[PDB]
C-alpha cells in the first residue's frame, strides 16, 4: 500500500499525550490531511499540511509534515475520553480537481479513564419482568483491569465499557455477564483477574 | 452531504441502490468503501451532471448522476463480498457523508430480530455507591444491524449511558451465529427510587422490507423497534 | 540572438494508450533527447549538462520525471471531464523555451491541441489564446487552481530557463562557433515550361546555416535564381540548392557563386561547361528512371 | 485537419558512381506524428537505416530525417516509401540526383 500508518491501535491514559505516525510513498505528494472518524460515523477533517516542511496546529491537535522523509505525525496533547476514534492519514497527489486521494488503513485510538477511586464490585440484576432471568454487573474497577472472555460456550461475558456521568464528573468501567445455565454471579468473571477488595454481595 | 439508506440488509442477487445527496454546488462526487485492514477505496466518481467514471474497484458496481445534487451507486447483482461500509464524498478538499452499512446475505432464512430485556439495579449497589445501574440486553438477532438508545421519561439520554462497541457471537463456532448486545444507563440512587421516573430501552433493528418475499412459519423479520421498559422502585 | 527550445509531442490514441516524446534544441543543435521508451533525459552533446552540477541536474531531471507521468494522467482526466465534447485520438504539442539577448531574455510556453495553438502560460496562469475554442474555458479553470504547478512553471520560465541557457552557451561555445566548408556540384532538369531547362546548384555540407548562393553572368546576378529550403544532414550540416530556369542555349557563360563564412573570401565559383563540370557530370550518369515527371 | 507528408530524397556528397555515400530522406509537413518511413534498394528495403528524433516546426507540422549509407550506380535505384494516415496508399519517392 501507498499510505502506511502506525500503530495498528494505540491505548493512552486520559489526560496524556498521544502520538500517531504516517508514512507514504505517493508520488507526487501535494498535501496531507488527518481525518477523525468516530465509531459509526463519517470522516471529519482535523488539519492539512501543504508545504515541503509544514507544521500545523488546531486545538489539542497539532501536526507536522516532512515531504523529503515522506512522513507525518499527529499529536494529541491532553487526551480526552471523547477522542476515542479512528484516525486516518490521507495524501492527495494533485493540487486540483483532477487529484486522487490515497487513504491509510487508520489508527484506532482508545483512551482509558483515570479512575480516581476504584470501588470494584460484582452485582446481580434481575429482569424487569421475571425473577428467573438475571445478569452479572462487574463495575467500578480501575482501567488496569482487563476483562477476559468466556471459556464456556454457554456463558456470555462482554468487553469493558466506560460510562460518563456528565453532571457529576464520574466515570466508571463495567462488564456484563450472563448464562442460560450452577452459574453463580461471584464466579462469573473467573476467567479474568479480579482485584482483592472486589465486593461480592450475597444473592 | 446526506446518505440514504443508513442501513441495509440485502440478499444475494438482489438490486440495491445507495443514494447520495449534497447541496454545496460541487461538480465532483465520489463513492468509496471501507473494509477493516484497508482504508477507503474508490469505486465510482463523477466530474459533473451526466458523468460517471470507474475507480480502483468498480466491479459489481454501477454509477449514475442524474443531477448536480445526486449521485447513486447501483448494484445490479449483489454479492456477499459486497458487504461493506460505503462512504460518499463531494468537493474539489473532499467532504465525506455519514456512511452506509450494507450487509448482503446468501439466505434470509437466518434473519432474526432482537429479544430485549431491561435489568433493574441491585439493592447492594444502591446502598454501597448511592448510584443505580440499569443493564439492557438485546439478544438473538442477525445480522448485527442494531441502534440502541435509552429513553428516560420520553427523552433520549446520552449522559450515564455506555453501549458495547461490538456485539458478541452467541455461538462463536458458527459462521452464521446470532448476536447479542448489552448497554448500561447509570443514575443516582434517589433518581431510581422515584416511582414517577420511567425507563425504556429502544433497539432499532434493521431487517427485511416489503419487496423481500417471505414464506416461513415465523413472523416476517422486518425492520422494527423492540423495546423493554422499567419503572422506578421506592421499595 | 539565440533561441532555446524544448519541444514535446504527446499522442493519446484512446482511454489507455499514450506516449510522450520530447527533444531539446539550442539555436539549431539538438542537445537533449527523451523518448517515451526511456525514463531518463539523455545528453546528445558532451556539454548538454551546461554549467550545472550532478545534484543540480538530478533535481531538474526528477522534476520532469514527475511531470511526464502527471501530464499524461491529467489530460486523460480532462478528456473524461469533457466526455461527450472532445474524444480520442488527441494530439498535444508543447513548445517551451526562452530567447537570449546584454544579460536579458524572454521566456515562453506554448501548447497546441490537434495541431492548433490554443494555450500559453502568461505570468502566473494558463491562458486561452484569442481564437481558441470556447470549451477550453473550464479545463483552464481546473489547471489554474493548482498553486503548486504555477509556482514551479514560473520558477522555470522566469529564472531557470535563462540561468541554464547561459551555461549551455559557454559550455557549447566551441561547437556553436564551428566552421564547416560547403562543397558544390551542378546539374540540370527539364523545366515545367516547353523548351526550358532548370539548372541546379547543389551546395551541401556547410555549417553554420547562413549562406549566399547565386547564378550570375560575370558581374550580374541572375534575378531568376530561386533559393530552396535548407535541408538537414546527419552530421548536423546543411544542404541547399539554388536553381535557375533558362531557355536551352543560355546555359553556357553562367556560373554558380557560393559565399560562406568558412571560406573567408575565397568564394566557390562553378562554371557551367568547365572541364570540371564536364568531368563531374560523366561521373553521375544513370538510366534516368524513375525521374520526377 | 490532417496534413500530408512531403518527401525529399537527396545525397550527402556529390553523386559519383561507385563511391560510398549517404542518402538522406527528409519528410516534412505531416500531422499526426505516427509515420512509417522506409528506404529501399531496388524495391527491397535497406536494413541499416538510421533515423533522427522527430520534431515540429513553427507551423506545428512534424518533420524527421531518415538517412542511410549507400553506393550510387547507373542502374541501382533508390527510393523512400512513406506510410501515413493522411494517405490511402503509401507514397514512394525515388531518388533523382539531377534534382
Ligand atoms: C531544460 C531542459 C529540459 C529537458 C526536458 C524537456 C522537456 C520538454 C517537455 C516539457 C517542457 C515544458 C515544461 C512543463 C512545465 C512543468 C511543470 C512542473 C509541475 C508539475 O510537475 N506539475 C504536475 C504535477 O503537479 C503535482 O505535483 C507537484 C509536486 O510534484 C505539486 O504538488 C502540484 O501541486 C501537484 O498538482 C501537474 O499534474 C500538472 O498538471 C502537469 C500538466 C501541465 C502541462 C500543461 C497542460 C497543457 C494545457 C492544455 C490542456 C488541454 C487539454 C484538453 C483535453
Ligand atoms: C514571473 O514573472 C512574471 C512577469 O514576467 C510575473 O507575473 C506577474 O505577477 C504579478 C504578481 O504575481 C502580477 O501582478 C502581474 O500581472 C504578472 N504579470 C503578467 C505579465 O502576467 C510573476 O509574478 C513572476 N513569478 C515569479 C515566481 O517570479
Amino acid at each position: 500500500t501507498q499510505v502506511e500508518q502506525s500503530p495498528q491501535s494505540l491505548v493512552v491514559r486520559q489526560g496524556e499525550n498521544s502520538v500517531l505516525q504516517c508514512n507514504y510513498s505517493v508520488t507526487p505528494d501535494n498535501h496531507l490531511r488527518w481525518f477523525k472518524q468516530d465509531t459509526g460515523k463519517g470522516l471529519v477533517s482535523l488539519t492539512v499540511l501543504v508545504d515541503q516542511k509544514d507544521k500545523t496546529s488546531n486545538g489539542r491537535y497539532s501536526a507536522t509534515l516532512d515531504k523529503d522523509a515522506k512522513h507525518s505525525t499527529l499529536h494529541i496533547t491532553a487526551t480526552l475520553l471523547d477522542d476515542t476514534a479512528t484516525y486516518i492519514c490521507v495524501v492527495g497527489d494533485r493540487g486540483s480537481a483532477l487529484g486522487r486521494l490515497h487513504f491509510g488503513a487508520g489508527t484506532q485510538l482508545i483512551v482509558i479513564p483515570d479512575i480516581q477511586n476504584p470501588d470494584p464490585a460484582v452485582y446481580q440484576l434481575r429482569d424487569s419482568k421475571s425473577s428467573d432471568k438475571s445478569v452479572c454487573l462487574f463495575t467500578d474497577f480501575d482501567s488496569q483491569t482487563n476483562v477476559s472472555q468466556s471459556k464456556d460456550s454457554d456463558v456470555y461475558i462482554t468487553d469493558k465499557c466506560v460510562l460518563d456521568m456528565r453532571s457529576m464528573d464520574f466515570k466508571s468501567n463495567s462488564a456484563v455477564a450472563w448464562s442460560n445455565k450452577d452459574f453463580a454471579c461471584a464466579n462469573a468473571f473467573n476467567n479474568s483477574i479480579i482485584p482483592e477488595d472486589t465486593f461480592f454481595p450475597s444473592p | 452531504v446526506t446518505q440514504s439508506p443508513r442501513n441495509k440488509v440485502a440478499v444475494t442477487g438482489g438490486k440495491v441502490t445507495l443514494s447520495c445527496n449534497q447541496t454545496n454546488n460541487h461538480n465532483n462526487m465520489y463513492w468509496y468503501r471501507q473494509d477493516t485492514g484497508h482504508g477507503l477505496r474508490l469505486i465510482h466518481y463523477s466530474y459533473g451532471a451526466g458523468s460517471t467514471e470507474k475507480g480502483d474497484i468498480p466491479d459489481g458496481y454501477k454509477a449514475s448522476r442524474p443531477s448536480q445534487e445526486n449521485f447513486s451507486l447501483i448494484l445490479e447483482l449483489a454479492t456477499p463480498s459486497q458487504t461493506s461500509v460505503y462512504f460518499c464524498a463531494s468537493g474539489d478538499e473532499q467532504f465525506f457523508g455519514p456512511g452506509t452499512r450494507l450487509t448482503v446475505l446468501e439466505d434470509l432464512k437466518n434473519v432474526f430480530p432482537p429479544e430485549v430485556a431491561v435489568f433493574e439495579p441491585s439493592e447492594a449497589e444502591i446502598s454501597h455507591t448511592q448510584k443505580a445501574t440499569l443493564v439492557c440486553l438485546a439478544t438473538g438477532f442477525y445480522p448485527d444491524h442494531v441502534e440502541l438508545s435509552w429513553w428516560v421519561n420520553g427523552k433520549e439520554v446520552h449522559s450515564g449511558v455506555c453501549t458495547d462497541p461490538q456485539p458478541l457471537k452467541e455461538q462463536p463456532a458458527l459462521n452464521d451465529s446470532r448476536y447479542a448486545l448489552s448497554s448500561r444507563l447509570r443514575v443516582s440512587a434517589t433518581f431510581w427510587q422515584n416511582p414517577r421516573n420511567h425507563f425504556r430501552c429502544q433497539v432499532q433493528f434493521y431487517g427485511l422490507s416489503e419487496n423481500d418475499e417471505w414464506t416461513q412459519d415465523r413472523a416476517k423479520p422486518v425492520t422494527q423497534i423492540v423495546s423493554a421498559e422499567a419503572w422506578g422502585r421506592a421499595d | 540572438n539565440y533561441t532555446f527550445r524544448c519541444l514535446q509531442m504527446s499522442s493519446f490514441a484512446n482511454r489507455s494508450w499514450s506516449r510522450t516524446d520530447s527533444v531539446v534544441w539550442l539555436g539549431d543543435l539538438q542537445t537533449h533527447r527523451w523518448s517515451n521508451d526511456s525514463a531518463t533525459i539523455s545528453f546528445t552533446k558532451p556539454w548538454s549538462q551546461g554549467k550545472l552540477s550532478n545534484q543540480q541536474w538530478e533535481k531538474l531531471q526528477h522534476m520532469f520525471q514527475v511531470y511526464r507521468v502527471s501530464f499524461t494522467r491529467d489530460i486523460q482526466e480532462l478528456v473524461k471531464m469533457m466526455s461527450p465534447k472532445e474524444d480520442y485520438p488527441i494530439e498535444i504539442q508543447l513548445s517551451a523555451g526562452c530567447e537570449m539577448y546584454g544579460n536579458a531574455s524572454e521566456s515562453f510556453l506554448h501548447v497546441a491541441f490537434q495541431g492548433k495553438y490554443v494555450v500559453r502560460f502568461w505570468g502566473t496562469s494558463w491562458q486561452t489564446v484569442p481564437g481558441a475554442p470556447s470549451w477550453l474555458d473550464l479545463p483552464i479553470k481546473v489547471l489554474n487552481a493548482d498553486q503548486g504547478t504555477s509556482a514551479t512553471v514560473q520558477m522555470l520560465l522566469n529564472d531557470t530557463c535563462p540561468l541554464f541557457v547561459r551555461g549551455l552557451l559557454e559550455a557549447g561555445k566551441s561547437d556553436l562557433e564551428k566552421q564547416e566548408k560547403p562543397v558544390a556540384w551542378l546539374s540540370s532538369v527539364p523545366s515545367s515550361a516547353h523548351g526550358h531547362r532548370q539548372l541546379v546548384c547543389h551546395v551541401s555540407g556547410f555549417y553554420p546555416k547562413p549562406v549566399w548562393v547565386m547564378w550570375m553572368r560575370g558581374d550580374q546576378e541572375q534575378q531568376g535564381t530561386h533559393r530552396g529550403d535548407f535541408l538537414p544532414n546527419a552530421d548536423e550540416t546543411w544542404y541547399l540548392q539554388a536553381t535557375l530556369d533558362v531557355e536551352a542555349g543560355e546555359e553556357a557563360g553562367l556560373a554558380c557563386r557560393v559565399k560562406h563564412s568558412s571560406l573567408g573570401g575565397q568564394d566557390i565559383i562553378l562554371y557551367w561547361g568547365s572541364l570540371h563540370h564536364i568531368l563531374d557530370a560523366q561521373k553521375m550518369v544513370w538510366n534516368h528512371r524513375h525521374h520526377h515527371h | 485537419i490532417q496534413k500530408t507528408p512531403q518527401i525529399q530524397v537527396y545525397s550527402r556528397h556529390p553523386p559519383e558512381n561507385g563511391k560510398p555515400n549517404i542518402l538522406n530522406c527528409y519528410v516534412t509537413q505531416f500531422h499526426p506524428p505516427h509515420i512509417e518511413i522506409q528506404m529501399l534498394k531496388n524495391g527491397k528495403k535497406i536494413p541499416k537505416v538510421e533515423m533522427s528524433d522527430m520534431s515540429f516546426s513553427k507551423d506545428w507540422s512534424f518533420y524527421i530525417l531518415a538517412h542511410t549509407e549507400f553506393t550510387p550506380t547507373e542502374t541501382d535505384t533508390y527510393a523512400c516509401r512513406v506510410k501515413h494516415a493522411s494517405m490511402a496508399e503509401p507514397k514512394t519517392v525515388y531518388w533523382d540526383r539531377d534534382m
